RNA sequence: GUCUACGGCCAUACCACCCUGAACGCGCCCGAUCUCGUCUGAUCUCGGAAGCUAAGCAGGGUCGGGCCUGGUUAGUACUUGGAUGGGAGACCGCCUGGGAAUACCGGGUGCUGUAGGCUU
RNA sequence: GCUCAGGGAGGACAGAAACCUCCCGUGGAGCAGAAGGGCAAAAGCUCGCUUGAUCUUGAUUUUCAGUACGAAUACAGACCG
RNA sequence: CCAGAAAAGGUGUUGGUUGAUAUAGACAGCAGGAUGGUGGCCAUGGAAGUCGGAAUCCGCUAAGGAGUGUGUAACAACUCAC
RNA sequence: UCAACCUAUUCUCAAACUUUAAAUGGGUAAGAAGCCCGGCUCGCUGGUGUGGAGCCGGGCGUGGAAUGCGAGUGCCUAGUGG
């Protein structure tokens, strides 16, 4: 027995594509994200500018969204089955949150477009627990306290009992 | 071509250091303050002898360095190699100003940085030595040429402290079996009975 | 020669003091005071609007004008051979009361209330503060034990 | 051709001889600088 | 590794906030432009009308500010609205309404101005305000303090603003952000706020389900149905909580039931308890690590 | 005994970890039709009551860090005034008054105003 | 309405540094410039609406001779945001 | 004030501190021993205690250092500690 | 291993560093222009003859630390500004 207030549920899993220049791919890879989850994603801009990458400042480079509740299990539990529900123990930071990348979208279940090409993503699953929103509401915000944390070990037993998935060392 | 010692002598500005606001100040003559086997523990040393000045005057850089090569040159003849620890106790941070001409005279009478230069009151500690106890006339000796290299006057007091610490000599080997002082080299650690007794319990493990 | 600022050397004189940055207090703000009011200054660099000058910072004066968040009184600045009633506009968060006229009216109450009483009955008091006597005579009771003896250290060089 | 530049050695001495004198406060000040709707209404509540 | 930010020169510098503020429960700038009197006024009272909207009622008070504390003069809840006939849905708009319509007329009941400023009898949920008459003492004015509420459109907060200026408080308002007000075209029709005001949306919500699924109606509302409120005795119902508010709207205390003084929490140990703990642990560590030796 | 709402002084109140919370509260919580606002009812806004003290919060603990208040450091450092005092000087001693700060060692760990509960 | 500098742990390409997420974070950032002060539900950043950067007589402060100009401080009469 | 002097020294002389050793007979002084393993090992061209690098103990002893100096190509010779 | 790094310590500093923080010093107060009552006026402020301010009227002397001393005020003005 344990009080049933602890069950740890997924806050949000967040994509992002980054391109990495500006206009027709990103728009194109905004277009995949947007195929993929079912909402209108949001458009990052670069913060400083770096010769290296080709990248200015306020250029928008990348794409990204949240999503949240059933369809959110459900996009995860996609990138789950392409990734074969195996993770190493080193995808698990330690907030207990975790997340992999996905090298390219068909793999989902997407249908192919040679106008639109192949795009890798990120997936990260930021986790919780009921009593997370003390952290972030407005009025009595306050600190989440130390015994409702959710760790390294506590989330990957919470994905290998619940996913059943296996986490491989290194 | 540097002034004698007699010009920049005494105290008498406030104390302008090597600063964002003088720049370009020549480095100091010593550098090396430690010497000889520094990576010795407090309990192989017992002894400690104090250089300590009796004059509210200035010391310079070069002066330090040339009374501490003074002390040590008789020290590795006498004590041997590697028998005693020699820490100069000032570091000079004082810096002096020189007007230089070439025909304009005193105006615009501001000087460019010659050297460093430390600053020392009644009392305080220019040269220490800790070495062991039969060793005391070396230490006696070595401070005793080493005067003769700083201006003014210096006198010569073996302290009633364990070498290089703050505790007196009779009874730091007490404190020390009774574990209230920690060894970890050349100092030592006191353990007060203010922390967490998870502390006292490993000390007591 | 100096600048003429009106803010020159004010670095540690107008700053607010250790761990006590940040928002005001608001007893500060809801203070009262009526003309005629002794008021001491002293400025505070987190409000800027109403500034007091450096001149007056731990000067006292008195209050002839309230305003809607500022108070005007009247300090004696004193300049080189003369001493000027001068009057200035303070907000009011740089400014707070004196208790040197508190003592003074704690003991006109109090010695007012003591002519009222002891009138009828007799007696006459003392009313003048009297400064403080020499100490009269009195028997040093050595209860017992000897008187222990004092005696001057030895030198000993500690350094 | 110096000349020495400011000086406030003598200045204590010269004001002292006539006396630095406080300003001699008197019954009824003034009501220059007074804020001027509490003064209207002063100057009707003298009227009336 | 790294270094530890959180060190002792990190707490020997650190400044903490005011206590309200570290709990987060009031907004110092706000309440700064909102308590200070004019220092020309001179001691005036001013006066706010405080609503903060609780997960189960809903809380209005009137304060004027000291500089001891605030004294508030006159309270009134939401779960006082049983007394008058709002039996359940004690935190909706309409609750906030009364609550308004309540913190009103009890104050005016305690300064005897009852007969004096009826103000809105009937609601009408258009723009009014308390105009003071001649001749009669004047109308009781005061400011809202609505705290951290994110003051959009359709607030509670200005529900019980609305409450209040019916009940006849001069504060100062405007119909923008009472529900009626389209962002699209900026005008205010008064019969949507009237819905609100007589919780029409909540009726038109359990039509709703009731009409479209049924086990999601009882899982929605269930105290409504325990306490058999349907859809069409709404209105009626707060017009029947006005009536008896403004008829009644004295507050009688709940007498002092003596205590029988048993204490909830474990006091606050001393230093020779405590002194006594370290060396009962300090003898327990040393004995157990001699027999384990 | 204690909580809520509004607070005053703003750490004796903070920070880290642990134990316990009856009652009413305060919350977490369940949802998006209306008001409102987001990529996302996560936040803000709105409609509620199935579950729960897990968290916030409250109380307490820590030879706890901090903070506050003392003792020591010390009548030491510094210092008003004085000498046809000493010293080649640097500086120092005396007379007359004032008088500190670390390190080190103790104690303390929120008080309290207005309104309203709970402890039938 | 948000929180900054910096740091930790994660996440396809991606790395010392591109983007996403969590956590710590009393200012170690930013506020046009020189420095000093001041500032965290802000004075910083991002939005929305604007023109009090407007019309007008006195008082005062600052340098000061207790005169100007400059700059500033509370007011007061409008018209406004 | 102010009209001239320092570091450094002195077995001139006067005080003061601290530690030794001495009727188990000290410090001078004058005299007698100052020896064996052993010319110890590396090393040097030759280094016998006596230029150098580390060692640096025993026997006999009342006592004698694997040596304080003068020396010797190096021993011899002298001298000291004791 | 040697470095950087991190955690407890340790040596020495600051006119343009600072938690602390003196001595000397700088304002104000130490009454009759002050208290304590009663009543009017107000176009200001106002839940509230609310708040404040201005008025009138009356009663209170033990002149409310020491010390010392006659004060206040207005013209005209030389010399000085190494
Ligand atoms: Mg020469
Ligand atoms: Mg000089
Ligand atoms: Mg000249
Ligand atoms: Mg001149
Ligand atoms: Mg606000
Ligand atoms: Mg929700
Ligand atoms: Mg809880
Ligand atoms: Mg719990
Ligand atoms: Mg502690
Ligand atoms: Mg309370
Ligand atoms: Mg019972
Ligand atoms: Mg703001």
């Amino acid at each position: 027995k344990e009080n049933p207030m602890r069950e740890l549920r997924i806050r949000k899993l967040c994509l992002n594509i980054c391109v990495g220049e500006s206009g027709d791919r990103l728009t194109r890879a905004a277009k995949v994200l947007e195929q993929l989850t079912g909402q209108t994603p949001v458009f990052s801009k670069a913060r400083y500018t770096v010769r290296s990458f080709g990248i200015r400042r306020n250029e928008k480079i990348a794409v990204h969204c949240t999503v949240r509740g059933a369809k959110a299990e459900e996009i995860l539990e996609k990138g789950l089955k392409v990734r074969e529900y195996e993770l190493r123990k080193n995808n698990f930071s330690d907030t207990g949150n975790f997340g992999f990348g996905i090298q390219e979208h068909i793999d989902l279940g997407i249908k192919y477009d040679p106008s639109i090409g192949i795009y890798g993503l990120d997936f990260y699953v930021v986790l919780g627990r009921p009593g997370f929103s003390i952290a972030d509401k407005k009025r009595r915000t306050g600190c989440i306290g130390a015994k409702h944390r959710i760790s390294k070990e506590e989330a990957m037993r919470w994905f290998q009992q619940k996913y059943d998935g296996i986490i491989l060392p290194g | 071509g540097r002034r004698p010692a007699r010009c920049y002598r005494y105290c008498k500005n406030k104390p302008y250091p090597k600063s964002r606001f003088c720049r370009g100040v020549p480095d100091a003559k010593i550098r090396i303050f430690d010497l000889g086997r520094k990576k010795a523990k407090v309990d192989e040393f017992p002894l400690c002898g104090h250089m300590v000045s009796d004059e509210y005057e200035q010391l310079s850089s070069e002066a330090l360095e040339a009374a501490r090569i003074c002390a040590n040159k008789y020290m590795v003849k006498s004590c041997g190699k590697d028998g005693f620890h020699i820490r100069v106790r000032l570091h000079p941070f004082h810096v002096i100003r020189i007007n230089k001409m070439l025909q304009t005279g005193m105006r615009g009478a501001f000087g460019k940085p010659q050297g460093t230069v430390a600053r020392v009151h009644i009392g305080q500690v220019i040269m220490s030595i800790r070495t062991k106890l039969q060793n005391k006339e070396h230490v006696v000796e070595a401070l005793r040429r080493a005067k003769f290299k700083f201006p003014g006057r210096q006198k010569i007091h073996i302290s009633k402290k364990w070498g290089f610490t703050k505790f007196n000599a009779d009874e730091f080997e007490d404190m020390v079996a009774e574990k209230r002082l920690i060894p970890d080299g050349c100092g030592v650690k006191y353990i007060p009975n203010r922390g967490p007794l998870d502390k006292w319990r490993a000390l007591h493990s | 020669t100096n600048t003429k600022g009106k803010r020159r050397g004010t670095r540690y004189m107008f700053s607010r003091p250790f761990r006590k940055h940040g928002v005001v207090p608001l007893a500060t703000y809801m203070r009262i005071y009526k003309k005629g009011d002794i008021v001491d200054i002293k400025g505070m660099g987190t409000v800027q609007k109403g500034m007091p000058h450096k001149c007056y910072h731990g000067k006292t004066g008195r209050v002839y004008n309230v305003t809607q968040h500022a108070v005007g009184i009247v300090v004696n600045k004193q300049v080189k051979g003369k001493i000027l009633a001068k009057r200035i506009n303070v907000r009011i968060e740089h400014i707070k009361h004196s208790k040197s006229r508190d003592s003074f009216l704690k003991r006109v109450k109090e010695n007012d209330q003591k002519k009222k009483e002891a009138k009828e009955k007799g007696t006459w008091v003392q009313l003048k503060r009297q400064p403080a006597p020499p100490r009269e005579a009195h028997f040093v009771r050595t209860n017992g034990k000897e008187p222990e003896l004092l005696e001057p250290i030895p030198y000993e060089f500690m350094a | 051709a110096k000349s020495k530049n400011h000086t406030t050695h003598n200045q204590s001495r010269k004001w002292h001889r006539n006396g630095i004198k406080k300003p001699r406060s008197q019954r009824y000040e003034s009501l220059k600088g007074v804020d001027p709707k509490f003064l209207r209404n002063m100057r009707f509540a003298k009227k009336h | 590794f790294v270094k530890v930010v959180k060190n002792k020169a990190y707490f020997k510098r650190y400044q903490v906030k005011f206590r309200r503020r570290r709990e987060g429960k009031t907004d110092y700038y706000a309440r700064k432009r909102l308590v200070i009197q004019d220092k020309n006024k001179y001691n005036t009272p001013k006066y706010r009308m405080i609503v903060r909207v609780t997960n189960r009622d809903i809380i209005c008070q009137i304060a004027y500010a000291r500089i001891e504390g605030d004294m508030i003069v006159c309270a009134a809840y939401a779960h006082e609205l049983p007394k008058y006939g709002v039996k359940v849905g004690l935190t909706n708009y309409a609750a906030a309404y009364c609550t308004g319509l309540l913190l009103a007329r009890r104050l005016l009941n305690r300064f005897g101005m009852d007969k004096i400023y009826e103000g809105q009898v009937e609601v009408t949920g258009d723009e009014y305000n308390v105009e003071s008459i001649d001749g009669q003492p004047g109308a009781f004015t005061c400011y809202l303090d609505a705290g951290l509420a994110r003051t959009t459109t359709g607030n509670k907060v200005f529900g019980a603003l609305k409450g209040a200026v019916d009940g006849g408080l001069s504060i100062p308002h405007s119909t923008k952000r009472f529900p009626g007000y389209d962002s699209e075209s900026k005008e205010f029709n008064a019969e949507v706020h009237r819905k609100h005001i007589m919780g029409q949306n909540v009726a038109d919500y359990m039509r709703y389900l009731m009409e479209e699924d049924e086990d999601a109606y009882k899982k929605q509302f269930s105290q409504y149905i325990k306490n058999n409120v349907t859809p069409d005795m709404m209105e009626e119902m707060y017009k029947k909580a006005h009536a008896a508010i403004r008829e009644n709207p004295v507050y009688e205390k709940k007498p002092k039931r003596e205590v029988k003084k048993k204490r909830w929490n474990r006091p606050k140990m001393s230093l020779a308890q405590k002194k006594d703990r370290v060396a009962q642990k300090k003898a327990s560590f040393l004995r157990a690590q001699e027999r384990a030796a």
